[PDB]
RNA sequence: GCUUGUG
RNA sequence: GCGUCUAAUACCUACUGAUGAAUGUUACCGCAAUAGUAAUUGAACUUAGUACGAGAGGAACAGUUCAUUCGGAUAAUUGGUUUUUGCGGCUGUCUGAUCA
RNA sequence: UGUACAACGGGGUAUUGUAAGCAGUAGAGUAGCUGUGUUACGAUCUGCUGAGAUUAAGCCUUUGUUGUCUGAUUUGU
């Protein structure tokens, strides 16, 4: 399932697209080949929608969510929200979140059952995430970095944590999420795995620069095969 | 790269918007662009840290401007500006050296620099 | 400065005649090669930008456009041209015998003092048994290779303190010149609507005299402005109509507000007749006559083939820092005032 | 496209009009014609300026609170497109405009009673 | 780059360099002068011309020296490879000659600049300029042979394989073209002939392959019998941090007996026996088994007629070198067949649809009909989003039917009483 | 009816 | 032809401008011998991680999308700009006091 | 000598910002008559009052008031 792709000769796959177990989102860039790359590995099994946040191509890092629902920042226009709702099945919830910051994707790292957010995030934001997404919220940081969303990546089969994450932190995260976790790099030594790649319970997408050892590590940690 | 209102003068000092340990950047180069040269939001510029740890002093390194503070016409019509000039330091390949970026980050700059957007916590 | 546009002397007249006409073919139906209009201020436009490969594909783009009044134009005569080694030569001209008072005034510098004998004798001559006109038409058809139709703008329908109409020659872009003169026969004294020549998304070029300034100081003093200039690749966004409402409305805004800004245009009146909206600006100030033409060439580029998607048109008061779009909205937001009661 | 009430004057902010300010606190401040933006730059309190909507609402010159104000809330959760819903919303807005005008006229009449 | 030297600029032949320099100085420098010109003006003109010619010659010599690497300081393995391909002393002699010529040109130019300042007549200055130019030309021409030698060595160095002795690698060696050529032709993309004659290969052919996602490189020894080729093969076997895979033949291939191969192996054994040797063989076999007595060599019988087995040998060599709550997967995913890039029945991806319509260029894709709805007939909608200056999104919500009725009831509850008076 | 590249 | 850290940094005549007698008068329209002439460089998705290449690295055209420079234009939005000396406030301040 | 035009006025749109004056329970502070204890002076504040003013000398409209419409010279195949 592991596939190598690049959006307009760009290695940051996790920035131009957002993918989950129930839906996939990609930018509206002129190069449609990026959409075909996801279609080949997914087809019509799950909806693939062209969308943007405030017209930006960084929708991947501008939004966070899980299978239950998707969240968008305040910068998202009402037109974009209605387009997403029309193009997204009603089974998946949509809820706008208001905060001083805008980078929800970098601020919230979450999977289908647990969520990790900025310790100083909005008080009501944690409740909104717990309700809409139906996942636990933990005010914690990994690898001593505030931007857990981009640095780390989480799923149900596994999670590729920051390569610099300590052994004790990895063990604690695995015991909390009840899933295996291993520290490693992607995109030819890129420490920000979340921005460089996206992963779900049945598919993994990485940049073309991703070396074979990185692909093998991603396959092993997520137990694709 | 759509045109934006310039105005940053050569030699301008801007606040460092990353936790890499630096606090200001001395812009001395407008590399990446073709008369009085000037920088703009999202432009990669080589600069030297004036105030900060001695390690980063006296050595030129690439930097990306995240705030301009000068009124510019966004392609969506709405006029907007920042409170003060700010920038971030990164390698020529766009890999952010600073672990995290602080303060507002230009939407136009973040869009053209996916790596900066990933390390940018406050878009717009 | 650009040596190409030198010398920088003033334009010969307020109206800039068309230097060249678009290529001609003998297969397509007869149509007017150019149209006359008047510059009417400027306004902002916002719409979605459907453009493949663009960074702002399927995004919203805000840009400025100019508004040019284009009241229905009426034909008054036709001029035939024969080919000669010294260029085209005008062999004869014809008139419809029902020239309006405005065109008659164009032939006089002091209308009130004049006895108003503009076409009395010509009118009497036309009233014969067709011999004096049929012969001229046959002679024009037999020899003329290209036929130009004389038309003028209905100045009386424009909010301008000028009864003097503008008379300019308009060429025909095709029609097997026999059918050109046949069409001219069917259009004498008739009016041609803007929508019957131009259309939305069509690429046109404009020729007019830009704003003048007077004496100005190549490191030498001279005249600045007030020169004929041709601007090409001007896209027509909206084609206005003077016989229906919703002139400024769109499928998105769908409001019943007219394109005329609140309080009227600055230094200009109100647009009620047919008008044309084109992106960018035309080299001409307000209350200035301008002419439109189809770029003289076939524009197959995307900028031409792309279809506009007008979303909303700004109609706030250009007079000062206007904010309210319609009087009803201003009243609702501001509420009743001492002026009302 | 979006329209927002000016942070200072509360007047509508049509596209391509006014200016926006992004302070270090990272929130969007929409402004109307320059006058009020410059007034904001002076830290003037809109609740005390006689000529601004904020003071009038606070001072009770115009109806401070009304049922019609709750119908103009910007919905957060998106709603699936429905042409019938669109038409009904258009009709409701058309009726609400007249209702708001009548209520504002009544409030103005009840405020000018002191002239007797 | 220490592993490659293709960046070296092409050397200019004897006549080519002088002519190029003379043309360059003639074109750039001024050309028109008169006897009536001031003495200082003529001085400056001739001095500038001579100095520009000298700087051009110096730049050419410096570029030539910089491009060509110093054999001694490159690498012991590369140094020995060059010493096998050429003569180290001769190469150093050529480099020293180039450096001496450059220094002499610099000295002559400086002296003539210091000397031309005392000329009187225009012809005297012209003669001094000719003196400097002729001295430079003679110095350049004196290097006619070393220039050609540098050109020839440059033409060959740029095509040499760029191997890395430090990384793990395997070496294949044996008698000339015993079959190892086929082994290389099947273990890597490198294409080498296997013609029966002895020296089918005359260079260290190199190929790369990946084992366990670990990069590996293999080098094909041309052959071993002294000769330059044999010395190069010996140096490659010794200096390189790589195992050596000896090749033998149980059959009559190459027309050489097993005894000769055994004798050659014993003769060369001392300097590679400790490098984890392996022997590949393509009633005398009893004597051949004597090699097994060596602690560091192992033998496995095989043949080139079954070259499909090269994978096992490669794996053995690589191993020897190295040793030295349930998830939420929709049922649709687990039912749809995996996409086949070449199946005629494969679903048409959006890429094909875009290409047919015109691609990402002249044609723009449309999102209509892509978004789900209760009914697909009314998919064509404009979504006005604005009405009478009020955003529709501020009023677009369900249940508005009851809200409007309640508002109308409230309005009726006040119109009857005339509260609006 | 001067001038330009090879002591 | 165009530029020269970037792709690269080898006392009277002429002049631009503006009047003006003329031929039957005035006015409208049109042709053009003639003098000048302009656009400019780069990147960006394609085609590509394809051809090429053991590898390292990595083509090009058709098409499309952007920016620098130079020229002709516009105030539709923003800034500048105010003898509109327009408004409101304030400093010294007079018409006896308060407005003005 | 009629959709003719000029000067005012009205209306539309805009700039500034709540006016001269009136009345008050809101009232610094002083006096009287010892507890809004009471009443005069009276800084300010409240309602009239998004009120007042400006509005083309290069804004728009005009139905309202009102005035004007004839002074010399030149030009011919």
């Amino acid at each position: 399932m592991a596939t190598r792709t690049q959006f307009e000769n760009s290695n940051e796959i996790g920035v131009f697209s957002k993918l989950t177990n129930t839906y996939c989102l990609v930018a509206v860039g002129g190069s449609e080949n990026f959409y075909s790359a996801f279609e080949a590995e997914l087809g019509d099994a799950i909806p693939i929608v062209h969308t943007t946040i405030a017209g930006t191509r960084i929708i991947g890092r501008m939004t966070a969510g899980n299978r239950r629902g998707l969240l968008v920042p305040t910068q998202t226009t009402d037109q974009e929200l209605q387009h997403l709702r029309n193009s997204l099945p009603d089974s998946v919830k949509i809820q706008r979140v208001e905060e001083r910051l805008s980078a929800l994707g970098n601020v919230i790292c979450c999977n289908d059952y647990v969520a990790l957010v900025h310790p100083d995030i909005d008080r009501e934001t944690e409740e909104l995430i717990s309700d809409v997404l139906g996942v636990e919220v933990f005010r914690q940081t990994i690898s001593g970095n505030i931007l857990v969303g981009s640095y780390c990546s989480l799923s149900n089969q596994g999670g590729l944590v920051h390569p610099q994450t300590s052994v004790q932190d990895q063990e604690e995260l695995s015991s909390l999420l009840q899933v295996p976790l291993v520290a490693g790099t992607v995109n030819r030594g890129s420490s920000v795995v979340g921005a460089g790649m996206v992963v779900n319970d049945y598919l993994a997408v990485t940049g073309l620069d991703t070396t074979a050892p990185e692909l093998s590590v991603i396959e092993s940690i997520f137990r694709l095969q | 790269k759509f045109r934006i209102s310039l105005g940053l003068p050569v030699g301008a000092i801007m606040n460092c918007a990353d936790n890499s340990g630096a606090r200001n950047l001395y812009i001395i180069a407008v590399k990446g662009s073709g008369r009085l040269p000037a920088a703009s939001l999202g432009d990669m510029v080589m600069a030297t840290v004036k105030k900060g740890k001695p390690e980063l002093r006296k050595k030129v390194m690439p930097a990306i401007v995240v705030r301009q503070a000068k009124s510019w016409r966004r392609r969506d019509g709405v006029f907007l500006y920042f409170e003060d000039n700010a920038g971030v330091i990164a390698n020529p390949k766009g890999e952010m050296k600073g672990s995290a970026i602080t303060g507002p980050v230009g939407k136009e700059c973040a869009d053209l620099w996916p790596r900066v957007a990933s390390n940018s916590g406050v878009v717009v | 400065g650009h040596l190409g546009f030198l010398p920088r002397k003033r334009a010969a007249s307020i109206r800039a005649r068309v230097k060249a006409f678009p290529k001609d073919d003998r297969s397509k139906p007869v149509a007017l090669t150019s149209f006359l209009g008047y510059k009417a201020g400027m306004t902002t436009i916002v719409r979605d930008l459907d453009r493949p490969g663009s960074k702002f594909h399927k995004r919203e783009v805000v840009e400025a456009v100019t508004v040019v009044d284009t009241p229905p134009v009426v034909v008054v005569g036709v001029v035939g041209y024969v080919e000669t080694p010294r260029g085209l030569r005008s062999l004869t001209t014809v008139w419809a015998e029902h020239l309006s008072d405005e065109v008659k005034r164009r032939f006089y510098k002091n209308w009130y003092k004049s006895k108003k004998k503009a076409f009395t004798k010509y009118s009497a001559k036309y009233a014969q048994d067709g011999a004096g006109i049929e012969r001229e038409l046959a002679r024009i058809k037999k020899y003329a290779s290209v036929v130009r139709v004389l038309v003028h703008t209905q100045i009386r329908k424009t909010p301008l303190a000028q009864k003097k109409a503008h008379l300019a020659e308009i060429q025909l872009n095709g029609g097997s010149i026999s059918e050109k003169v046949d069409w001219a026969r069917e259009h004498f004294e008739k009016t041609v609507a803007v929508d019957s020549v131009f259309e939305q998304n069509e690429m046109i070029d404009a020729i007019a005299v830009t704003k003048g300034h007077g004496f100005e100081g190549v490191a030498r003093a001279g005249q600045r402005g007030y020169h004929s200039r041709t601007s090409i690749n001007h896209k027509i966004y909206r084609v206005g109509k003077g016989d229906d409402e919703a002139n400024g409305a769109t499928s998105f805004d769908r409001t019943k507000k007219t394109i005329t800004p609140m309080g009227g245009f600055v230094h200009y009146g109100e647009i009620k007749n047919d008008f044309i909206m084109v992106k960018g600006c035309i080299p001409g100030n307000r209350k200035r006559i301008v002419t439109l033409r189809k770029s003289l060439y076939t524009n197959t580029s995307r900028k031409a083939l792309e279809e506009v998607s007008l979303k909303w048109i700004d109609t706030a008061s250009k007079f000062g820092k206007g904010r309210f779009q319609t009087p009803a909205e201003k009243h609702a937001f501001m509420g009743t005032l001492k002026k009302d009661l | 496209m979006r329209i927002y009430q000016c942070h200072f004057c509360s007047s509508p902010c049509y596209p391509g009009h006014g200016i926006m300010f992004v302070r270090n606190d990272a929130k969007e401040f929409r402004f109307c014609r320059s006058k009020c933006h410059k007034a904001f730059k002076q830290r003037r309190n809109p609740r005390k300026l006689k000529w601004t909507k904020a003071f009038r609402k606070a001072a009770g010159k115009e109806l401070a609170v009304d049922s019609t104000l709750t119908f103009a809330q910007r919905r957060n959760v998106p709603v699936r497109y429905n042409r019938e819903l669109v038409a009904t919303t258009l009709k409701a807005m058309a009726r609400i405009e007249e209702i708001r005008q009548k209520r504002e006229r009544a409030f103005y009449k009840n405020r000018m009673r002191g002239n007797k | 780059m220490q592993l490659s030297w293709k960046d070296i600029p092409t050397v200019a032949p004897a006549n080519d360099l002088l002519d190029i320099v003379l043309n360059r100085t003639q074109r750039k420098t001024p050309t028109v002068i008169r006897p009536g010109f001031k003495i200082t003006r003529i001085r400056a003109f001739y001095m500038r011309k001579v100095k520009y010619t000298g700087e051009g010659f110096v730049e050419k010599f410096e570029d030539i020296l910089k491009g060509f690497p110093n054999i001694n300081d490159v690498h012991p393995f590369h140094r020995d490879l060059m010493d096998t391909l050429y003569e180290k002393n001769h190469y150093k002699i050529s480099l020293a000659a180039i450096s001496r010529a450059k220094s002499l040109v610099e000295q002559v130019a400086r002296d003539y600049v210091r000397l031309l300042k005392f000329g009187q007549s225009l012809f005297q200055c012209k003669q001094l300029k000719r003196a400097a130019l002729g001295r430079m030309a003679t110095i350049v021409k004196k290097l006619r042979d070393p220039l050609a030698y540098l050109e020839q060595v440059r033409q060959h160095i740029g095509r040499l394989p760029s191997i890395d002795p430090n990384t793990r690698t395997l070496l294949i060696c044996g008698y000339p073209n015993v079959g190892k050529s086929s082994f290389l032709r099947c273990i890597t993309k490198s294409d080498v002939d296997v013609q029966p004659y002895a020296f089918t290969t005359k260079s260290l052919y190199v190929g790369h392959f990946d084992y366990k996602y670990l990069r590996f490189q293999a080098i094909d020894t041309p052959g071993i019998l002294m000769n330059n080729i044999e010395m190069q093969s010996i140096y490659a076997i010794a200096h390189l941090r790589s195992c050596v895979l000896y090749f033998m033949d149980l059959s009559e291939q190459c027309g050489f007996t097993i005894e000769a191969q055994v004798k050659l192996f014993h003769s060369i054994k001392p300097l590679f026996a400790n490098k984890s040797v392996m022997v590949v063989i393509n009633e005398r076999a009893q004597l051949l088994e004597s090699v097994k007595e060596v602690p560091g060599v192992e033998i496995m019988t095989s043949s080139c007629q079954l070259e499909e087995n090269v994978m096992e040998v490669r794996n053995k060599a690589c191993e020897k070198l190295l040793a030295s709550r349930t998830p939420f997967i929709p049922e649709s995913v687990k039912n749809l067949k995996k996409y086949d890039p070449e199946d005629p029945n494969r679903r048409k991806l959006a890429r094909d649809i875009e290409a047919e319509n015109g691609g990402a260029g002249v044609f723009n894709v449309n999102l209509k009909d892509k978004y789900l709805l209760e009914d697909d007939e009314w998919k064509n909608d404009i979504m006005p989003e604005i009405l009478d200056g009020k955003n529709v999104y501020d009023f677009l919500d369900p249940e508005i039917a009851a809200k409007l009725q309640a508002l109308e009831e409230e309005e009726e509850k006040l119109e009857n009483e005339g509260f609006y008076n």
